[PDB]
């Protein structure tokens, strides 16, 4: 059957039961509603990922497609992870968490802090002293 | 085969280096050291450890 | 694009897929990240073999919610709340006797630790008894009954065992023992002890009972009582019937061919004729109460492995 | 914001009463679920509200002893279970997700019903159920859901 | 790193440090002209030196063949402190 949903801006999108089976927060819905948190851009992005990734058994040990799929600016990734946490998804949440973990692998503290856009000179000496064991 | 070495040490302990044929080296595992009754195929106490860079070294222990 | 507005357990998802270099790297950015570094969920399995650190660092680590630990061949010599350590074995790293207060004195509950070849004093066993001990007798006797649920007890090559110390072997009260391995006291073990030891334990799936020299006539068939303890484990025997060892195992069920050892030439190859139904022994190696087996043993894979 | 709960409590309160409702209420409260996070002092307020509502409901349960208390008790229990199910299905994220009465909404409702049932009303409910059973066994038959509800409870 | 010679093996190679600078030149392969020289196996060659000649080596516990359970008993032991020819 065909199920429609209401976007925050006021758009209407078509969803299918098979395309939304992997979800749990909208599966209960399928079993139009206002969703201000999500927008049209993420709706098409999530729905296209679900269509191309729907049937599966129950580099970097991740699909090669995801490398070019997630190559977006930091702002969109912030919106994607916020939606994933709200939608309590598993497949998308694990992929983006792994991608973030790989991108924070072996990086200088100055570039990590600047990119993240977020305790120095009083405790840096102490933490350095008891972390040379590694 | 059995190898012999001088049982001399600076401290009160005593150790001797031993070697085994390459054919019997397959049985010896690098994970867990051998025991007293384990090493009976050679026909020659307990296997303490091995060498760091070398793959074949036996010392054995002697109790008072 | 502020990344500090997320909940802590979404951050735990990011931290669940990191190794020690980056994990200790990311600690020094902010107080929040500093606290989320040390959650019990992240530190589950931690394994450092031979990194020669002092026990203050590993005490800091036992203060950070770890559940499993496997560290052989390290150097910890120089000298808290009870902690949740179910899975921690040991291969003999050189460790100072005095500095066991910071390691073992805190925790005595749970599945407990497994030593081998470690020389230590009585009070440590006294706190432990509130479990391999390879390499006083009252503490050992108390610890034997301390863990009634545990069935596997291992001890071999004791350097302070007297003739009277072997008398407590039959005094061990345990009706649920499944596997055991005691040997090496050929000149100290009493042949009459095994007759009562067999009766005491209702069954014993594994029982080496090697290093027998006298080989008393009663012991030839006294041990063989039930069908749950059938085995042919024997080694380092001087006086024994050659090529006629099948008399002890009149009704064997499992495949056991642990008969290698000091035997005269010409009899090892002829021993196969005494057990045509069974196969020939291929390899001999003890696999009982092994601290580790090449690291996925007991389902503990160290995501925080240094290598 | 703590000031949102005092105005939004009516949405949960009207769930106990069976009538029509607006479809947007589900999303309205679901947004406030995570919008609350401050973000920890909610369990105590919910427990206090549930306890006071349950005491108020039990207060009007004395004038009925037999053939009338059974229907009333069954329908109030059904309403309470329906409200608990709605509450569990509408907010089940900021309860025990972070680290850890039981924190679960369904378990909290069950334990509150269990420790509130110890009041002397249990004896009168049991007496009514027994007398209904004997009356049924005398030869006549009547409806069964009245005590089936408390049995399933 | 690999050395075919036995009696004149580079000390850095035996210690597990593959990379070394002018270590061979600083370390008379056969001056005794007899059998008293320590000609032994890969580990026994270092064991003989340890037995013969017993802070001294800063940063010693950072090599593949630098174990912590070892016993206590122009030739320069320190690789960094080596004088060129």
């Amino acid at each position: 059957p065909s199920i429609k949903l209401q976007s925050s801006d006021g758009e209407i999108f078509e969803v299918d039961v098979e395309i939304a089976k992997q979800s749990v927060t909208i599966k209960t819905m399928l079993e139009p509603v206002p969703l201000p948190n999500v927008n049209a851009a993420i709706l098409k992005k999530v729905i296209q990922w679900c269509t191309h990734h729907k049937d599966d058994p129950p580099t970097d040990d991740i699909p090669v497609w995801d490398q070019e799929f997630l190559k977006v600016d930091q702002g969109t990734l912030f919106e994607l992870i916020l939606a994933a946490n709200y939608l309590d998804i598993k497949g998308l949440l694990d992929v983006t968490c792994k991608t973030v973990a790989n991108m924070i692998k072996g990086k200088t503290p100055e570039e990590i802090r600047k990119t993240f856009n977020i305790f120095t000179e009083e405790e840096e000496a102490q933490v350095r002293k008891e972390n040379q064991w590694c | 085969q059995i190898y012999y070495s001088d049982k001399y040490d600076d401290e009160e302990f005593e150790y001797r280096h031993v070697m085994l044929p390459k054919d019997i080296a397959k049985l010896v595992p690098k994970t867990h050291l051998m025991s007293e009754s384990e090493w009976r195929n050679l026909g020659v106490w307990v296997h303490y450890m091995i060498h760091e860079p070398e793959p074949h070294i036996l010392l054995f222990r002697r109790p008072l | 694009v502020s990344w500090d507005s997320l909940p802590d357990e979404l951050l735990l998802g990011i931290f669940s897929c990191l190794c020690l270099p980056e994990l200790l790297k990311v600690s020094g950015v902010c107080k929040r990240w500093y606290r989320l570094a040390s959650d019990e969920s992240l530190w589950q399995t931690l394994d450092l073999t031979g990194k020669n650190l002092h026990p203050d660092v590993t005490g800091r680590l036992l203060s950070q919610g770890v559940i499993a630990f496997r560290c052989p061949r390290s150097f910890m010599d120089q000298p808290f709340s009870p902690f949740r350590v179910q899975h921690m074995d040991l291969s003999n790293s050189v460790i100072e006797v005095s500095t066991l207060h910071g390691i073992l004195s805190q925790c005595s509950k749970l599945q407990n630790l497994s030593l081998e070849g470690l020389r230590l004093s009585d009070p440590i066993v006294n706190t432990l008894a509130k479990l391999n001990l390879s390499g006083s007798e009252f503490a050992l006797q108390t610890l034997l009954s301390s863990c009634s649920r545990l069935d596997e007890l291992n001890l071999s090559w004791c350097f302070d065992f007297t003739e009277k110390h072997v008398q407590v072997a039959v005094a061990h009260v345990s009706e649920t023992i499944t596997q055991l391995n005691l040997s090496g006291y050929r000149k100290n073990l009493q042949k009459s002890d095994l007759s009562t030891l067999v009766r005491r334990c209702p069954n014993l799936v594994h029982l080496d009972l090697s290093d027998s020299v006298m080989l008393k006539n009663d012991c030839f068939q006294e041990f063989f009582q039930l069908n749950y303890l059938q085995h042919l484990s024997l080694s380092r025997c001087y006086d024994i019937i050659p090529e006629t060892l099948l008399e002890l195992g009149e009704i064997p069920t499992l495949k056991t061919l642990q008969v290698f050892g000091i035997v005269p030439d010409g009899t090892l190859q002829l021993l196969k004729e005494a057990l045509p139904h069974l196969q020939i022994n291929c390899s001999h190696f003890t696999t009982i109460a092994r601290p580790t087996i090449n690291q996925e043993i007991w389902g503990i894979k160290c995501r925080l492995t240094l290598q | 914001l703590d000031q949102i709960w005092d105005d939004l409590r009516a949405g949960i309160q009207q769930v106990y009463t069976r009538q029509s409702m607006a479809k947007s209420r589900y999303m309205e409260l679901y947004t406030h679920v995570y919008n609350y996070c401050v973000g920890l002092e909610l369990y105590k307020r919910l427990k206090e509200f549930l306890k006071n509502y349950l005491t108020n409901l039990l207060k009007d349960g004395e004038d009925l002893m037999d053939e009338s208390v059974l229907k009333f008790y069954t329908q109030q229990w059904e309403d309470y279970r329906f409200s608990s199910k709605v509450l569990n299905g509408i907010c089940a994220y900021l309860n025990r997700h972070w680290v850890r009465g039981i924190y679960e909404i369904y378990s909290l409702a069950l334990v509150t019903w269990r420790d509130c049932l110890f009041r002397p009303l249990n004896k009168q409910v049991t007496n009514a159920v027994l007398k209904l059973i004997e009356k049924e066994r005398n030869g006549e038959t009547i409806n069964t859901r009245l005590i089936s509800g408390v049995v399933q409870s | 790193h690999e050395v075919v010679t036995l009696w004149y093996r580079a000390p850095e190679i035996l210690l597990g440090c593959k990379y070394y600078s002018t270590a061979v030149d600083i370390w008379a392969e056969m001056v005794t002209r007899r059998a008293l020289f320590p000609g032994d196996s890969e580990i026994d060659q270092l064991f003989r030196i340890f037995r013969t000649l017993g802070v001294v080596w800063p940063g010693v516990t950072s090599m593949p063949d630098y174990k912590p359970s070892f016993p206590k008993w122009m030739l320069h032991y320190d690789p960094n402190k080596r004088i060129s020819a």
